[PDB]
């Protein structure tokens, strides 16, 4: 998939590979194996060793870099680059905008809505972030309903 | 606690929990599961 | 004259901030000859700070 | 009547009519009005297709276990030969999907308009409810009807027994992903040491 | 009638023929635009039910499909083949400019009626049986297009065989469909 | 100079009166407000342009309104 | 080959539809858009002297108003469809 080799048959990550330990290497050639700095770089090596190894095993294509590409394009090898973490996201991502939403209506209907702001009602605001969990099935039922949109003739418009 | 957690629920204190919680989580995943680059499920 | 004291009403004045938002009908001069007499008040200043605001009663409607 | 929750309000929407009803809408996914008859008819067809799914995924697999019937596991049966193919069937499905859902779309959007045969329009569906298709197709034995306190007895055994079921099937697609082992396998695997079998042993 | 227990819309009301009411987009909405669409539906559906007998035929005697019968065109020498026999006008600068010249006087005198009737069934001259004046009127307008509607939808499976499987025509694809039907269909076109 | 217009949403609260800093404008009698007064620029030739006056009228939108024309040694501003 | 019967013909054709074929369309189409119309005034009216409709130019003996002009256009188009076939052919 355009022109890239997987990392696992990939020289040129083998490559980088190679030349990470062989750096880290070098830095514990000045401590002494039993210090305490020491075992930073051996936990360093691996950690890269770890990245190594996964980065290899997920199926990543590899250009003539050595590094890592990934495709967003929506393949059905490469769901865990873009599509899945991509919802993942989106499903974050609402769960913000849902319970920010939920909180302005929550707080218009109060007697003083812009205290409620600079000092957010935490139990108003902890009884909706827990209900922000099924926001796609309360996002379009309030599409589907017409409470998710204002209509324009209640909407401030400048002049043209 | 009538005005101790109001000044407690303010926009920068909360900014600073949510954000202190935010990041400490980030963190601690970035730990258990470093170099994350593709996400496996 | 006025739609009545203490309603809700919407604003059609193009030039106002407060156009086709919710306000409140806080006094009406019945006096003759004044040109906007129905003041309004909004729950949201401008940028000028203010929410006190006169209207003719051709720029309202009751909402 | 119980609840969910002691001590917890009611939702003002689950009145306490509804076959099943323990006053659990927490996240509020069906306050709005006219919401609540969208989202039974959601749950009659999961809950049916539920205790379908777990007729197929453990019943076939507990008789496997047994050994008279020699059957594939549910996950690897996409894989299983047959006298078709895997992907027509699929579309030969989704037609037939498209007349039986269709007609059952009508009956939630119309209530009392597709109880009538497209065909030959003597023969009548007899159910009155929404979502309780009672007819000489479905309910040829004739107890979807009598009293309202019996009638709603057995339309809360259906859907505690559905919920069950779609515990059931979504405990099955997770158990067959993190320990790619068919679940009755996982029940026997879990009467032998049950404190080392675990989600946590399983990751 | 498209869908029993749906509410069929205000511009279609049922007195047309083949008024089922199928309109989910909203399309014919517009009053003027519902008439033109349907002097439309009706000249796309006869030429339609001019195709499918243009298609199957050619291709049950043994000439070919609607697509082999049709590359000799972009070929510099094809010869235009009709029936077995090779015409001695078929070239395609022949061809072409007596198609601009009689289907273009043939459209342009279609479109010249100002009756809005007349332009859907002209009756007359395209009706020497005089079956449209008889006893039933109403039932063969509605064979009109239940029948012009089928043909409609079959030419879109004959032009969409030939995309999905280049080089085999639509009887083609029936003998490959009537030998082992449940493996080859298209599922094989959905999923690859 | 500059052109001060006075528009009818005026109220009299005198206020771009008082933000005036070379003296342009007035109340003169009216009959369309409360107040029964209304701004006028008599000395518009004296205008600097500085809008003191939109930023202290509470009428919205603004009933006095200064618009920056050609500009004179007067609405420069200058001492030399 | 044969330029001497394949721009004739093609021209010929195009003439056909000019004459025969589609000018009620074309009759039609310069009455409804009629006269090129700035601010509400033809061009000519508005005060441009060369914008003036020629009329000596125009003036057919023709029965159905095919005049040079349009002689001078589906003729044109007759060349142009003729050399796109000359072209075409001789490849
Ligand atoms: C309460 C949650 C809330 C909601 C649901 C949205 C949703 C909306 N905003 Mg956003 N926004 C918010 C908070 C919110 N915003 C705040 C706090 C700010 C100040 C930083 C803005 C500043 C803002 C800008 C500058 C823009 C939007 C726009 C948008 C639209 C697309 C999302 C986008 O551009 O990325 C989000 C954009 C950001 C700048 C990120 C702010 C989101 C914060 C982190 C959420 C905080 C919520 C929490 C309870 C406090 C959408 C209508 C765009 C628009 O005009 O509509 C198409 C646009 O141009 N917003
Ligand atoms: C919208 C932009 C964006 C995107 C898509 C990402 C996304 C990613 N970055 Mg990030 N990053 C960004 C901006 C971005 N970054 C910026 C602004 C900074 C500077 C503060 C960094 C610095 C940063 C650190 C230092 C780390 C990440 C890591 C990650 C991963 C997070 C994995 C997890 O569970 O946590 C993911 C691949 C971690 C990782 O796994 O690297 C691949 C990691 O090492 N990033
Ligand atoms: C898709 C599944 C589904 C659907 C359609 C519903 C629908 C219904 N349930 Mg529910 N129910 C289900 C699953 C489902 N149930 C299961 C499996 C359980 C057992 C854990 C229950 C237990 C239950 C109780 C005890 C009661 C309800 C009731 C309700 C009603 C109001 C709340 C609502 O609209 O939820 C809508 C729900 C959804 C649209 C599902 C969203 C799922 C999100 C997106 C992800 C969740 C992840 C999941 C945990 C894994 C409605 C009839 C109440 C009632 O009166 O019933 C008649 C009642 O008190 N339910
Ligand atoms: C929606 C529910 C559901 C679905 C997805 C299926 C689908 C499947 N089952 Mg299953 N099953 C179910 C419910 C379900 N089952 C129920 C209700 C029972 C009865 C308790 C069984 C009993 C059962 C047996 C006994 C076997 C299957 C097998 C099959 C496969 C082919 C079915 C067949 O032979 O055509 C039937 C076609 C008809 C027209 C009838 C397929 C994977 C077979 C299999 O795994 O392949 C060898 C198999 O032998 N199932
Ligand atoms: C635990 C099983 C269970 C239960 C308690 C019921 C209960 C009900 N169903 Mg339901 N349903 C189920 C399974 C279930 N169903 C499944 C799996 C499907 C999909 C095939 C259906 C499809 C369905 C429809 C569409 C209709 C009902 C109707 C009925 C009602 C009268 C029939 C009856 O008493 O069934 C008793 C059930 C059993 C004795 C279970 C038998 C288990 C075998 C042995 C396996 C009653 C409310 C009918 C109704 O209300 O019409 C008025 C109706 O037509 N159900
Ligand atoms: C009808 C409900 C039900 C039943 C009786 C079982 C029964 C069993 N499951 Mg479970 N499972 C369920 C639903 C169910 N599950 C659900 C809804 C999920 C999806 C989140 C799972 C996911 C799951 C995993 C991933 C594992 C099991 C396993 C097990 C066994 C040990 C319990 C355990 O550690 O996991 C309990 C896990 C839960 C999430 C509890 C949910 C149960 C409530 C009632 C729903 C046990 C035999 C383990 C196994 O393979 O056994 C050897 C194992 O690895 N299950
Ligand atoms: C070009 C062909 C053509 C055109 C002009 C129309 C025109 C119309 N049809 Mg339609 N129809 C046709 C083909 C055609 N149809 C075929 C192929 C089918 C079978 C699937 C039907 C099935 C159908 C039914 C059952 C009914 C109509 C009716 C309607 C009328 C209102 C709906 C509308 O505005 O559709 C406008 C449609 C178009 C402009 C076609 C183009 C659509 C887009 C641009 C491309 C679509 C690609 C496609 C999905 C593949 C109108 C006369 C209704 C009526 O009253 O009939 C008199 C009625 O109930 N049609
Ligand atoms: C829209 C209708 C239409 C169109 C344009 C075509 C077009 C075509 N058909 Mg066809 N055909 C039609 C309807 C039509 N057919 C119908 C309804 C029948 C049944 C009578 C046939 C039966 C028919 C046969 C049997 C043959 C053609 C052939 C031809 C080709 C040459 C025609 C020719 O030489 O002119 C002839 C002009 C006159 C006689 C005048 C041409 C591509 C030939 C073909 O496909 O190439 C092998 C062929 O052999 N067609
Ligand atoms: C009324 C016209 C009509 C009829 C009777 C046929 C008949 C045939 N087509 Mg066709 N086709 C149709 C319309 C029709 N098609 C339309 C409009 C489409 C576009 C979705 C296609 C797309 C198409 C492809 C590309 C393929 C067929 C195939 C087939 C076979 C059926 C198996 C299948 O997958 O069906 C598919 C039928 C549909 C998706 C719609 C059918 C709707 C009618 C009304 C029922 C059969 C020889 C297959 C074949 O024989 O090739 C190997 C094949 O793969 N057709
Ligand atoms: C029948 C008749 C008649 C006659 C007529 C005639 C004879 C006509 C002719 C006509 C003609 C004779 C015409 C022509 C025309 C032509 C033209 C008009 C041309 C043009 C051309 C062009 C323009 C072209 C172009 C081009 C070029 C140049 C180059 C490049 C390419 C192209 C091709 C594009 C009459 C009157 C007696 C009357 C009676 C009847
Ligand atoms: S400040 Fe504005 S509202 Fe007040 S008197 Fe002057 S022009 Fe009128």
């Amino acid at each position: 998939v355009a022109g890239l080799t997987p990392c696992k048959e990939s020289k040129g990550f083998a490559k980088r590979q190679k030349q990470e330990i062989k750096k880290l290497e070098g830095r514990l050639k000045l401590y002494a194996p039993d210090s305490a700095p020491a075992l930073a770089i051996n936990a360093t090596i691996e950690k890269t060793k770890r990245r190594f190894e996964f980065y290899g095993n997920q199926g990543l294509l590899c250009g003539t870099d050595g590094l890592p590409h990934l495709i967003v394009d929506g393949d059905q090898a490469h769901l865990g680059e873009f599509v899945y973490p991509g919802l993942v996201f989106l499903y974050i991502a609402g769960w913000i905008g849902w319970v920010g939403r939920a909180y302005l209506i929550d707080v218009r209907t109060s007697k003083k809505p812009t205290e409620k702001e600079i000092i957010i009602d935490v139990p108003l605001a902890l009884r909706i972030m827990s209900k922000g969990l099924t926001w796609p099935v309360a996002a379009i039922g309030e599409l589907r309903s017409g409470k998710l949109v204002e209509k324009s003739s209640n909407i401030t418009v400048s002049p043209r | 606690m009538q005005d101790v957690k109001t000044y407690l629920s303010t926009a920068p204190v909360l900014a600073t929990l949510w954000f202190g919680f935010l990041a400490g989580l980030l963190i601690e995943i970035n730990r258990f599961f470093p170099d994350a680059l593709v996400l496996p499920l | 004259i006025g739609p009545k004291r203490g309603s809700i009403v919407k604003v059609l004045r193009r030039e106002s901030y407060w156009f086709n938002d919710t306000g409140k009908v806080v006094a009406v001069d019945q006096a003759p000859g004044v040109r906007y007499p129905v003041v309004v008040r909004f729950d949201k200043v401008n940028y000028a700070g203010v929410s006190t605001n006169n209207y003719s009663p051709d720029e309202l409607e009751q909402s | 009547r119980p609840l969910w929750l002691p001590g917890s309000e009611a939702p003002k929407w689950l009145d306490g009519s509804l076959p099943g009803d323990y006053g659990f809408d927490p996240l509020d996914l069906a306050a709005e009005p006219g919401r609540l008859n969208w989202m039974v008819q959601a749950e009659l067809v999961h809950c049916r297709w539920a205790m379908l799914g777990a007729a197929g995924i453990f019943i076939p697999e507990l008789l496997t276990k047994i050994g008279i019937l020699n059957t594939p596991s549910w996950y690897k049966a996409g894989d299983a030969t047959y006298f078709a193919d895997q992907g027509t069937l699929f579309i030969v499905e989704l037609l037939l999907m498209a007349w039986a859902e269709s007609r059952r779309w009508a009956d939630i959007a119309r209530p009392g308009s597709v109880n009538t045969d497209p065909i030959f329009p003597n023969n009548k569906l007899t159910g009155t409810d929404v979502g309780y298709p009672g007819g000489l197709w479905f309910d040829p034995l004739g107890w979807g009807s009598g009293s309202e306190d019996k009638l709603k007895e057995i339309r809360t055994k259906e859907v505690k027994n559905g919920r069950l079921a779609m515990l059931a099937v979504l405990g099955a697609f997770v158990q067959a992903n993190v320990t790619h082992v068919g679940p009755i396998d996982n029940l026997f695997a879990h009467l032998a040491d049950p404190y080392h079998t675990t989600i946590l042993q399983s990751l | 009638e498209w869908l029993p227990g749906n509410p069929r819309p205000s511009y279609l009301d049922g007195s047309a023929p083949g008024d089922f009411g199928f309109d989910p987009l909203g399309l014919g909405e517009v009053p003027e635009n519902l008439e033109r669409f349907k002097e439309s539906e009706l000249i796309h559906a006869r030429w339609a039910m001019l195709a499918v007998p243009g298609v199957l035929i050619p291709e049950a005697l043994g000439y070919g499909n609607w697509v082999s019968a049709q590359k000799w065109a972009a070929t510099p020498g094809g010869q235009a083949t009709y029936l077995g026999n090779p015409v001695p006008w078929g070239n395609l600068p022949v061809i072409l400019a007596i198609e601009f010249l009689a289907i273009a006087f043939a459209e342009s005198q279609r479109n010249g009626e100002p009756d809005p009737e007349k332009r859907k069934y002209p009756g007359g001259a395209f009706d020497p049986l005089g079956f449209s004046k008889g006893a039933n009127l109403e039932e063969l307008k509605l064979k009109e297009i239940k029948n012009g509607r089928l043909a409609l939808v079959a030419f879109l499976g004959f032009a969409v065989q030939a995309i999905a499987y280049p080089g085999t025509g639509p009887l083609e694809n029936l003998k490959t469909h009537l030998a082992d039907p449940w493996h080859n269909t298209i599922a094989h076109v959905i999923i690859p | 100079a500059h052109s001060v217009k006075i528009y009818d949403t005026c109220i009299g609260c005198t206020q771009c009166v008082r933000a005036c800093p070379t003296d342009v404008l007035e109340m003169v009698p009216w009959d369309g407000c409360k107040a029964s007064q209304i701004a006028s620029a008599p000395r518009t030739e004296d205008c600097v342009g500085c809008k003191r006056c939109e930023s202290a009228c509470p009428t919205d939108f603004l009933s006095v309104r200064v618009y920056l024309g050609a500009e004179t040694t007067r609405s420069m501003g200058l001492a030399y | 080959a044969n330029t001497a019967l394949t721009i004739t013909l093609s021209t010929g054709a195009l003439l056909f539809l000019g004459r025969f074929v589609f000018l009620p369309f074309q009759r039609d189409n310069v009455s409804r858009q009629g006269l090129p119309v700035q601010n509400g005034v033809t061009h000519f009216d508005a005060g441009d002297s060369r914008a003036q409709e020629v009329t000596s130019f125009l003036k057919t003996n023709d029965p159905a108003g095919f005049t040079i002009v349009d002689v001078l256009a589906w003729g044109a188009l007759g060349h142009a469809v003729g050399f796109f076939i000359l072209a075409t052919i001789n490849n």
